[PDB]
RNA sequence: UGCCUGGCGGCCGUAGCGCGGUGGUCCCACCUGACCCCAUGCCGAACUCAGAAGUGAAACGCCGUAGCGCCGAUGGUAGUGUGGGGUCUCCCCAUGCGAGAGUAGGGAACUGCCAGGCAU
RNA sequence: GCUCAACGGAUAAAAGGUACUCCGGGGAUAACAGGCUGAUACCGCCCAAGAGUUCAUAUCGACGGCGGUGUUUGGCACCU
RNA sequence: UCCUCCUAAAGAGUAACGGAGGAGCACGAAGGUUGGCUAAUCCUGGUCGGACAUCAGGAGGUUAGUGCAAUGGCAUAAGCC
RNA sequence: GGUUCUCCCCGAAAGCUAUUUAGGUAGCGCCUCGUGAAUUCAUCUCCGGGGGUAGAGCACUGUUUCGGCAAGGGGGUCACUUACCAACCCGAUGCAAACUGCGAAUACCGGAGAAUGUUAUCACGGGAGACACACGGCGGGUGCUAACGUCCGUCGUGAAGAGGGAAACAACCCAGACCGCCAGCUAAGGUCCCAAAGUCAUGGUUAAGUGGGAAACGAUGUGGGAAGGCCCAGAC
């Protein structure tokens, strides 16, 4: 019938890109689903939110047979 | 027996090609075999005459550049979207 | 480094944001302006943005 | 899927996750005439000790290489030849066979010889 | 008349009409007919030059359109103002870029197929040219 | 050192699929037996245990092979940042960047650690 | 413990009429006329299957195409 | 009021009485963990049995599934016991 | 609605969010003044990044045409068959804001470095104004790729900006006025007279006052270019 609605938009996306030097606990990717893997040193929050679990540098980087995309953190 | 006078080009890209065409030119290239590829220029008239008998499509052509001889093949040609024009082609070393 | 000579040659008046932080950063003040600067590959870059508005002297 | 296959499958997550944690995984593979134990390094490229039945000094005073008796033996030596290299900490890499039987006798004797996990 | 179907969507961002055309050779025929000018072709255009054609070659050969209007176009009515909603579907068109050929034809004499696509040329909203088949 | 096999990784299709050939001393596999450990929303298929009569049939590994997948230029084409222009729904010129598809062509993976069998 | 959903929730608690009307304001905003536009309208043309016994264009003309006017039905809300 | 997608111009955000849909709940397991498992669809064969039930093989390879809209995820499954 | 002397310095906004709010107001953004602080900020260069847009493509989701192959359905049997329609599949061809087995330019985040820039940056504090925007360019939604229409994004100018040009003509082009000069050079735009500067030089085109309004389409107007058919076995 009728349209006129939207949602409120939910500010997701790379807050952190590579390279970047961020402390343990920063927020580096917003994401709905896991397009983004956690590699070393990073974690997954409940909505995927990916995270430093270290003091370090941002690095994403392509593994594995399938091509995944993972964002890990170097020491720096 | 098809014989087409050609010069290497200069420049490339899509202005220097572009230039060509205002001028009644038309760029081509010929590969294949050991050699470099060797990026040429044609004159569009004597080349549009030419490709308007079947022969051209199916003998081995002769290219002279700097009175050298290069014998080739048509391989490919693009075609100006809508007018009786030749904007390009591949010649495949025969 | 070896010294160039950067003359301002068109208004900067209705020009893009970038391109008048640019002219700030070669410290061009007004149109027939020249300016002593060092011939480096960063200065360069200044000029190629705005070169349509300042011509070099080697 | 064939056995083999649905094995790996069977494997994969305790390996990413031993990865993930940077552990020295003391790997098990088992087959129905021998059975083999590698401890291999965090890299997961280089073996530091290894043991199993197709090596005569242990098959020579065992019965049958594909059993529970040979496979504390094994356990056993990994164990050994594990702890003279200064290697004491491992975690145990079942790698998808069932932690059961001659899996289970190897583990039992690795740790009873001093190895810990 | 051409028409889609089914669509996913009823309507359409009015979106652009930039570039030139896919399908710019005579694949199927003999001879095509060919735009040289960009534009909107209507299905009742199309229709009215398809007739034209056909009459011409008293319906021997073959022919095959090349285009097909998948465009839902909308038009709000008289006495009414604007907003209020997006209007309602009214007809369909074909977006057409320099180059594309529109029908083609084989089966028939080239002299033949030149008449046959000159009536039908004077039914479209954009100039034509004719065109022929080619080796590679 | 060389060939062969198993395990664990790197790499993530130039590495896969198919087709043909090929291997069992060793290894691997199927295999034998099953009361029992342990198992089947039924089933010893699988998981599992005790084994060694048979076979490399299947699977697996190796070698071959361009039907397919995959990789893939050069050149042209499309788009485009900046500046300028036209007949401004769209385009052109200067400059810089420059695809996608296609073409030639490449391609039957490469590689490290440990262990076992064989040979010189 | 509130569909305080008018969902940052004026009160615990609330519908209408005014052509009997009134004040402060707005060309910030409608009605007339002007203006912009020209889908619609009106006028003209392009193609020509066909009507016209025969014959497209004497007189007309299907399916489609391109324009001119400012001129109807409208759109806009620029002036008052 | 809230959620999902597009408009939105490859970081975030971005309007219209623009284009499409959904929520105002459910669940003590549909939560946790250990262990295990793997769809759709099609071809062939098979009592009653039919285009379609349950059985077997083969192709296929996640097109299935996810309490519910959409989008992004999901095989190490996030799907199923 | 009106709000009264002078000079000087800086200099907005017409946006977001909330609002019985919508021509009001508040916080934030943007102005000013003061205090303090970092090599704080900007441009460029090199270095480290994620993209899913333009474009393209058609494996996916849909749509689309031609050909081959085909289960199935519609019709005839009294199980078999018909010039019918036919998904899937194979080959070929297009289309997509809510398609992507591809994918730029730019833009944006981060590191480092020089030059430049009256700190241009951030923080706190005193004072605000503003929350009716306009046109033009580019990318779009809406509308009819109608509107001096309407709604976003982004830049420019007007607003709050004089001077020269576009006859006149906020918003276009050039260009930013501290004051004085009866000096000089230029910009856009111009140089026969109104009217400052070429009745300039050179090679061409046009004959329509085209230039100095308007499309499909029509035509032995005329200039340039490359080919071809017939022809002293006599062509037109
Ligand atoms: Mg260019
Ligand atoms: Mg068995
Ligand atoms: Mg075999
Ligand atoms: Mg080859
Ligand atoms: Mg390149
Ligand atoms: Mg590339
Ligand atoms: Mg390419
Ligand atoms: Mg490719
Ligand atoms: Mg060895
Ligand atoms: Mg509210
Ligand atoms: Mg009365
Ligand atoms: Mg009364
Ligand atoms: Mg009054
Ligand atoms: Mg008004
Ligand atoms: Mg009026
Ligand atoms: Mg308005
Ligand atoms: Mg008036
Ligand atoms: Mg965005
Ligand atoms: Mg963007
Ligand atoms: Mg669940
Ligand atoms: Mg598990
Ligand atoms: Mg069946
Ligand atoms: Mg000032
Ligand atoms: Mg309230
Ligand atoms: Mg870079
Ligand atoms: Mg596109
Ligand atoms: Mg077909
Ligand atoms: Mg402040
Ligand atoms: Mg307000
Ligand atoms: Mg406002
Ligand atoms: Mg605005
Ligand atoms: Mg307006
Ligand atoms: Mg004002
Ligand atoms: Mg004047
Ligand atoms: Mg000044
Ligand atoms: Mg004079
Ligand atoms: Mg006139």
């Amino acid at each position: 019938t009728r349209n006129g609605r939207d949602s409120e938009a939910k500010r997701l996306g790379v807050k952190r890109f590579g390279g970047e030097s961020v402390l343990a606990g920063s927020i580096i990717v917003r994401q709905r689903g896991t397009k983004f893997h956690a590699g070393a040193n990073v974690g997954c929050g409940r909505d995927h939110t990916l995270f430093a679990k270290a003091d370090g540098k941002v690095k994403f980087e392509v593994k594995g047979p399938k091509n995944r995309k993972f964002i890990s953190i170097e020491a720096e | 027996m098809f014989t087409i006078n050609a010069e290497v080009r200069k420049e490339q890209g899509k202005g220097a090609s572009r230039r060509l065409r205002a001028a009644n030119k038309f760029p081509a290239i010929i590969y294949g075999g050991k050699e470099a590829p060797l990026a040429i220029e044609l004159d569009h008239d004597k080349v549009m005459n030419m490709q308007a008998k079947a022969e051209f499509y199916s003998e081995v052509l002769t290219i002279v550049v700097d009175g050298k001889e290069i014998k080739v093949k048509a391989q490919d040609v693009q075609r100006h979207p809508y007018k009786p024009k030749l904007q390009h082609i591949d010649f495949v070393r025969a | 480094a070896k010294t160039i000579k950067i003359t301002q040659t068109r208004s900067a008046i209705g020009r893009l944001p970038k391109h008048k932080a640019t002219l700030l950063g070669l410290g061009l003040r007004r149109i027939g302006h020249t300016v002593e600067r060092e011939d480096t590959p960063a200065i360069r870059g200044m000029i190629n943005a705005v070169s349509f508005m300042v011509k070099v002297e080697e | 899927m064939d056995k083999k296959s649905a094995r790996i499958r069977r494997a994969t997550r305790a390996r990413r996750k031993l990865q993930e944690l940077g552990a020295t995984r003391l790997v098990v593979h088992r087959t129905p005439r021998h059975i083999y134990a590698q401890v291999i390094a965090p890299n997961g490229s280089e073996v530091l000790v290894a043991a199993s039945t197709v090596e005569k000094a242990i098959a020579e005073q065992l019965k049958y290489t594909g059993n529970k008796d040979a496979a504390a033996a094994v356990g056993k030596a990994v164990a050994e030849r594990a702890l003279e290299k200064g290697i004491k900490d491992v975690s145990f890499d079942r790698s998808g066979f069932q932690y059961h039987g001659r899996v289970q006798a190897l583990a039992d004797a690795a740790r009873e010889a001093g190895l810990q996990f | 008349m051409l028409q889609p179907k089914r669509t996913k969507f009823r309507k359409m961002h009015k979106g652009r009409n930039r570039g030139l055309a896919q399908g710019t050779d005579v694949s199927f025929g003999s001879f095509g007919l060919k735009a040289v000018g960009r534009g909107r072709l209507t299905a009742r255009q199309i229709e009215a030059a398809r007739r034209a054609m056909t009459r011409a070659v008293k319906r021997q050969g073959k022919i095959w359109i090349r285009v097909f209007p998948d465009k839902p176009i909308t038009e709000k009515p008289l006495a009414v103002r604007m907003g209020k909603g997006k209007g309602n579907v009214e007809y369909w068109v074909a977006l057409i870029q320099p180059g594309k050929v529109l029908y083609e034809m084989d089966g028939v004499p080239e002299e033949l197929a030149r008449e046959a696509f000159k009536l039908a040329a004077a039914k479209l909203p954009i100039k034509t040219t004719f065109v022929t088949k080619t080796v590679m």
